[PDB]
Order: structure tokens, then C-alpha cells, then sequence
RNA sequence: UCUGGGUCGGGGUUUCGUACGUAGCAGAGCAGCUCCCUCGCUGCGAUCUAUUGAAAGUCAGCCCUCGACACAAGGGUUUGU
RNA sequence: CAUGGUAAUCCUGCUCAGUACGAGAGGAACCGCAGGUUCAGACAUUUGGUGUAUGUGCUUGGCUGAGGAGCCAAUGGGGCGA
RNA sequence: CAUAGCGACGUCGCUUUUUGAUCCUUCGAUGUCGGCUCUUCCUAUCAUUGUGAAGCAGAAUUCACCAAGCGUUGGAUUGUU
RNA sequence: CGUCGCUACUACCGAUUGGAUGGUUUAGUGAGGCCCUCGGAUCGGCCCCGCCGGGGUGCCCUGGCGGAGCGCUG
RNA sequence: CGAUCGCACGCCCCCCGUGGCGGCGACGACCCAUUCGAACGUCUGCCCUAUCAACUUUCGAUGGUAGUCGCCGUGCCUACCAUGGUGACCACGGGUGACGGGGAAUCAGGGUUCGAUUCCGGAGAGGGAGCCUGAGAAACGGCUACCACAUCCAAGGAAGGCAGCA
RNA sequence: AACUGCGAAUGGCUCAUUAAAUCAGUUAUGGUUCCUUUGGUCGCUCGCCACUUGGAUAACUGUGGUAAUUCUAGA
């Protein structure tokens, strides 16, 4: 599951394939356009809240 | 541990429990019970029984303003370069719009004169 | 590959079961299953991707008297999946079929079941869905 | 016995599906009051909404209580190389 | 443990292998793998069946002055059901 | 090419799942067809296990041996066997 | 001239609760679209008004962050 | 009840001196007229068939009243009324190997056959049905759904309409 | 290139449907709609931006997803 990650105020967005399920577990069941605080993805991204904004299915 | 999916009732249905449906016309559904798909096969409304939790937030039972801009340096400019254009507030701006004027009246006049 | 697993059989013989294919028949009428030893007194039953043979009761009179190899593809008896799921469909139907296994129509009509599906190729490339 | 096991009660689970009563400018409307009111008020009215995933049952062969209550070192018949 | 009973059976697919063999047409087998049939012994987590828990709604006729609460109709009927 | 597989003319047997022959038991009564159900037994083995032979290249088939452990089904017509 | 016999052909009757194909409909189910009544996943403005703020003079011209007004609207 | 765009570029200066004026257009517009039209109406005219004589009238058939809807007039539809309407001067029904006409062939005169086909009008885009947009479409070299075909797939999906020229 | 405007409802093909229906002549819209062209009209209204107001979206940079399409998402 690729992530599409992107800083507006930097733009320099770029993509993170991880592989574990349980840092994106703390997104699972979330709609789109909700803040998810990502202390789950390992420990560069402490005192981190972002934005799911969209994705694509495994078919596009 | 599988994907969990939801009935008529719109509760969540675990590996191992309930039935699933597949009409011809392609549509499948799962149900959890036999009171579910009963349910569902007879008919029923799932908002009308009250039980179902499309019931429960059809009718609402048990249940901000954000502003910012951010200035960016440019192609062409630097942030150092527009910040220092954006605060020519003591008196500069006043400088370059009293030069205009007088250019502009000096140029203008200039031009009629250049005429005979 | 991988061998089909057991499922209940639900379609004795004498079941009348629906046409899906476009080969101008309307039911199926099965008279006995492919690969059935059977037992004193029990009646050779089928489940999907099961192989029988059937003779058209109405249809086009081409068809009629005479006995052709079918495959199940929809089962109204519910059926254990391996993993918890019972499947059940909203009727029995088939579609008629060589004995090499490709059917004689182009098209079905409905869903399919994955029993059914990766047991005979054939359907599978004709099927609209997967059940 | 470091008590025991009962009987009620409680909690848990679960089954059905939202109780009586009260309230509502909810309600097809209808019948009575019009100095009255300037759009109202007195009754009847299936049904709806809130109280209310409420009410009711749940071991009798469900689970856990250590809450209450009484009761339990008692009875009878036999048995020896 | 004397003694008595005694139980498992058969098939298909994959691979071997379009190989051996054969002019060609055709066309195997052992090892291994995945499954079935008939039989047997159990079991109820799950799906299904039952259901008088006469459990809980719904409902016809009647009956208790009415509401409420119920009851009778040889299980009144019916839905869901531990 | 008699004998892989067959076997005429003749001849020797076995079996009691055919049908006769007889009339010993039963006439102060042994309920007389078939089917359904269910168990067991026989082998003269249809299949499966192990084998031998062929006019057995493979496949398929046929003959024969030890062998009855296991199996031998669903139906239309007919009271039927 | 007719029956009878032979050979070709063409229609007819005929069990088959015969068969096939158009078209018009009763009834049942009913995809989809449109309309109406809702619904409100989201995206904005106002009330900003905790803060440094401020100027005709604590009585803000406001420059940005920030709380959040948990209200009024599109 | 113009917050639009180009073309050459000039006039007035008293109030002065930095502003007011300026020509050619282009784009635009609510409404009117015209043009291209469109739509529904009036009168008259059609092939064979009675082995089609009574049809329409529930579910509108005929008319009235009042509405809804449509661009408008009307049973177009709705409600309440009245029982009407059409037929041997052929209704109604059926068939057509029927798109209609301008026309073509034959020719004393009268007539008889053929007109799918380049002009005009109509309809249709495999069969029906429903719509978005737009002045104009029930459009198909637009969409949506069903049916009949048929395409590629990693089977998770996606994409179609030569009665246009070949 | 993309946004915007226009056109794409014309042409071309075919004759299945269609028997007072289409169509031909004739007549009406005083029962209607109409892009575009052209001609009218655009100071007729008393009522701290006008020396000109606001936000997004394209195209573009950048990250991709999908076996796949004139498929498209986030920034
Ligand atoms: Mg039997
Ligand atoms: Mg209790
Ligand atoms: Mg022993
Ligand atoms: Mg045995
Ligand atoms: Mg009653
Ligand atoms: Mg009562
Ligand atoms: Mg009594
Ligand atoms: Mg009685
Ligand atoms: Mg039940
Ligand atoms: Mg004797
Ligand atoms: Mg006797
Ligand atoms: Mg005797
Ligand atoms: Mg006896
Ligand atoms: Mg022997
Ligand atoms: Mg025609
Ligand atoms: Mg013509
Ligand atoms: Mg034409
Ligand atoms: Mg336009
Ligand atoms: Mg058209
Ligand atoms: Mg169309």
C-alpha cells in the first residue's frame, strides 16, 4: 500500500510503499478529509497530524 | 482477521457467521442471521425496524473555522526580495510614487514639445 | 491447480433446473451426474461445477429430445466455502455443454460460482460475474 | 473447611423488537364554543414522534456472584481375616 | 489380558509426459502432490431443521363494564427464536 | 501353425440357481408369487490387490492362477421373476 | 366411359392437449431516467475578538499566528 | 439598465499642468420587427379485402364546466357532469411483395402498369424505452438501462452500434 | 497547449415502420416558439472600488494508481 504523501506548504510530495499493516491500521475505517495523528508510522514522524485526501483502489 | 462486512442490519459480520446472498441480477449481499436475511427476503424496509442501524441514524438515536496562508518565494523572486518590496512602507512607496509624478509630467509635457 | 472441495449437493436427479446460456433453451431437466458411483436407494445428486446430463423440457425443439451434457453453475442450496462463507444463489441454472467441457452457446446469463468457474475455463471466460 | 450447597436478588450473555403512562401547534378528519378569537379553544380519532435498542423472559441442563435469608457433624440398614 | 468381535474402500485430477512405445494415429507406468466415492466412529463452533423455553412481537372471533392486564378456541393462527 | 485363442466327430464328469421323474414326510393346515427391508454364506471372479500367457509394440483386449477382503448403482414399461 | 393394377406430381383431412415466427394486449415483477420530499459526506463567508495589536486619540486604523464564535449563514 | 477587446492617434487648457474631451470599429445584450424556419391545425384526394357488419364506450370513447401540463388551441391529462361519437356513400378489422409526391413505361381517345433510387416532404439508425446539453434532439459517428449480438482481460474490470465512404 | 465561444440537430445512407396516417394542392396560427443575419433600442428608471471588486479552475511543475481505455487522484 503506497502512500502518497504531500506537504503543501513545501510541496515536495513523495511516495512511501510500507508494509506494515499496523502503522496503517491507525488510518483504517477513516473518510476521506479527516486529521489522523500518524505516530504509528515508526518514530521520524512524531508530533505528526495529517490529512487522507483520496487514493486508488487495487484496480485503479 | 478477514475482510468484516456488513447485513441488512448493517452490523458487522465476522469470518464464520451468516449467509451470503447472490441474486441473478448480480448483486450480492451477506446477512448476519436468519432474522436479517428473513428480513431482508420478505421485503422490509431496514429503516423501518428499529433495531438496524440504518434505523439508529436515520433518526439521530445516541448521536471548524480554519484560515491559513503561507507566503512562498517564487520563480523569479526570492522570499528575501518580496518581503523587502511588501515593506516599503516608511516613505519609499512614497519616494517612487513622487518620482512617477514627476516623470510623468516631465514625460508628457516632453512629448508635446517634441511635436511642432 | 487443486481439486475441488466438497459442497452440498442440493440437485438430485429429476431437478429441473434454468438455462443461462444462449443456446435457445429455457431449463434443464437432469437425469443423472457425471462421476457417481452411488449407493442402494440414493438418487445421484449435483452441486455447482458439477457435470450432468439433461434433456431440455421446453426450448426450441431442436433441442428437445435429446440428452446433452450440462455443467451447474448456480445452486439455490447454500454451499461452505472453506472459510466460513455459505453461498447461496437466488436459483439453480446451468448451461449445456460437450463432453470436452466448452459450451455451446457464447454467453451466460448471470452469475457464476468460483467452483464452477475454475473447474471449466470455458464458462469462466463467458461468465458475467463470479460469485 | 481455608465453611458448604441451596433459595431469592444482582451483573453478564442472549431472544424478541421499542412496554404502560404522560407529553406533542404530529395526525385523514369529524362533532360542539364564537362578546370570546383576527387565528383560535373544547371533545372523538386508527396511527406517528420523545421518554425508550425500551419493556418482558433468560437454566429449569447458560456464565459470575460472595448481596440477603434460612439450613446444614443428621437419619436408617448392613458388613470381620 | 484369556477369550470374543474387528474396518476401511475405491476413484479422479496435477506431475511423470505428448515422454517411453509406435511409421503414424495414438499413447502409458512407478515415486510425489491435491482431492473426491462408498463405508465407519463421532460432534454441534458454524449453516440448516425442529421448537409448547408456550420466550417475545403481530393478529381473527369471543369473554372479563372500559383502559391496562389477560384468558378460551383440544398447540386459535402466524413472524422471529435461546 | 492342431492346442495364442477355439474344438468338430466322439467320449468322461460335476452342480442342484432350470425343468422333469417319483410320491418318502406333512390333509385334527408348515400361510401359497413378487417387491420392499435386513443379515450372512458360496465361488463357477464382473471390478479392485499380486501374478503368468497372447496372434501382449503402446493403448485397449482375451486366456489362466492365488483370491470372496471390499464393491456390484439411479431410472421408463411390466404384478412380474 | 368408370372401377381395378403400376409410376411420378400436386393439394386436402388427420391423433400429435403438433411446431415455428411476426404483431396487439390483460395481469404480475420491474432496470433506468425525470419530478417532488428529504438527507447533509464535504467545501466557504459572518460572529474573528485568547495574543502580541493599536490611532482620529484602557477608548484597536490594524500587520500575522493563534484560540475557537462551538453561535448566524452560503 | 455594458467592470469586455483592437485601430491609427489627436483637441482643450481659463479652472492652468493633470485632467476633461475625442473618430473607426469589434464583442455584447432584456424587448420589437425581419430572415431561416419549425410545430399543430382547415378543406379535398389513396391499393386489395364482408371466408371483416356493427365498432368506440372499465383503462377517455363523444361533448360541457373548471383546472394541470405544454411554446400555444384542443380529453393532452385530472375531477364533476351529459350519453354520446362512427358506419353498406363500407365504419371497424385484416393484408399489402405499401414510405408519399414531383415523376417513368406504353400511347388515337379513354386508359393500364411502375415509381426503393440522386428533387421536396416523412421515418429510422440492431429492438424498444428514458433523458443531459442546446434556439433547435427524445440526437444515436451523445448518454443511461434492459434485450439480441459481439470485443480485450492478468477474470479485478473495461469498451461497443458501417440502413455514412471503401 | 488549454480555458472560452461556435458548430457538431446540417450533410450522407436506407425505405423497415406507415393506409386519412405520411404526402400533394389549399388555408389559418386573431392559438405559438425561434440561434443566427439585418434593422430598431441600450443616460427614458431620481436610487472610503468606479482611474475597475472577489474566488476557483485550466494549461504547467511535481507524486502516482490501474492488465487495460480519449480513465483519472492527491499537492
Ligand atoms: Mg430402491
Ligand atoms: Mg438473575
Ligand atoms: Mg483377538
Ligand atoms: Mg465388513
Ligand atoms: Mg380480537
Ligand atoms: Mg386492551
Ligand atoms: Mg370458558
Ligand atoms: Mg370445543
Ligand atoms: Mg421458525
Ligand atoms: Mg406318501
Ligand atoms: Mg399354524
Ligand atoms: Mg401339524
Ligand atoms: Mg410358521
Ligand atoms: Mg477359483
Ligand atoms: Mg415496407
Ligand atoms: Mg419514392
Ligand atoms: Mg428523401
Ligand atoms: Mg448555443
Ligand atoms: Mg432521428
Ligand atoms: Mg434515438
Amino acid at each position: 500500500m503506497k502512500l502518497n504523501i504531500s506537504f503543501p506548504a513545501t510541496g515536495c510530495q513523495k511516495l512511501i510503499e510500507v508494509d506494515d499493516e499496523r502503522k496503517l491500521r491507525t488510518f483504517y475505517e477513516k473518510r476521506m478529509a479527516t486529521e489522523v495523528a500518524a505516530d504509528a508510522l515508526g518514530e521520524e514522524w512524531k508530533g505528526y497530524v495529517v490529512r487522507i485526501s483520496g487514493g486508488n483502489d487495487k484496480q485503479g | 482477521m478477514k475482510v468484516e462486512l456488513c447485513s441488512f442490519s448493517g452490523y458487522k459480520i465476522y469470518p464464520g457467521h451468516g449467509r451470503r446472498y447472490a441474486r441473478t441480477d448480480g448483486k450480492v449481499f451477506q446477512f448476519l442471521n436468519a432474522k436479517c436475511e428473513s428480513a431482508f427476503l420478505s421485503k422490509r424496509n431496514p429503516r423501518q425496524i428499529n433495531w438496524t442501524v440504518l434505523y439508529r441514524r436515520k433518526h439521530k438515536k445516541g448521536q471548524t473555522r480554519r484560515a491559513v496562508k503561507f507566503q512562498r518565494a517564487i520563480t523569479g523572486a526570492s522570499l528575501a526580495d518580496i518581503m523587502a518590496k511588501r515593506n516599503q512602507k516608511p516613505e519609499v512607496r512614497k519616494a517612487q510614487r513622487e518620482q512617477a509624478i514627476r516623470a510623468a509630467k516631465e514625460a508628457k509635457k516632453a512629448k508635446q514639445a517634441s511635436k511642432k | 491447480s487443486g481439486a475441488k472441495f466438497r459442497i452440498s449437493l442440493g440437485l438430485p436427479v429429476g431437478a429441473v433446473i434454468n438455462c443461462a446460456d444462449n443456446t435457445g433453451a429455457k431449463n434443464l431437466y437432469i437425469i443423472s451426474v457425471k462421476g457417481i458411483k452411488g449407493r442402494l436407494n440414493r438418487l445421484p445428486a449435483a452441486g455447482v461445477g458439477d457435470m450432468v446430463m439433461a434433456t431440455v423440457k421446453k426450448g426450441k425443439p431442436e433441442l428437445r429430445k435429446k440428452v446433452h451434457p450440462a455443467v451447474v453453475i448456480r445452486q439455490r442450496k447454500s454451499y461452505r466455502r472453506k472459510d466460513g462463507v455459505f453461498l447461496y444463489f437466488e436459483d439453480n441454472a446451468g448451461v449445456i455443454v460437450n463432453n470436452k467441457g466448452e459450451m455451446k452457446g457464447s454467453a451466460i446469463t448471470g452469475p457464476v460460482a468460483k467452483e464452477c468457474a475454475d473447474l471449466w475455463p470455458r464458462i469462466a471466460s463467458n461468465a458475467g460475474s463470479i460469485a
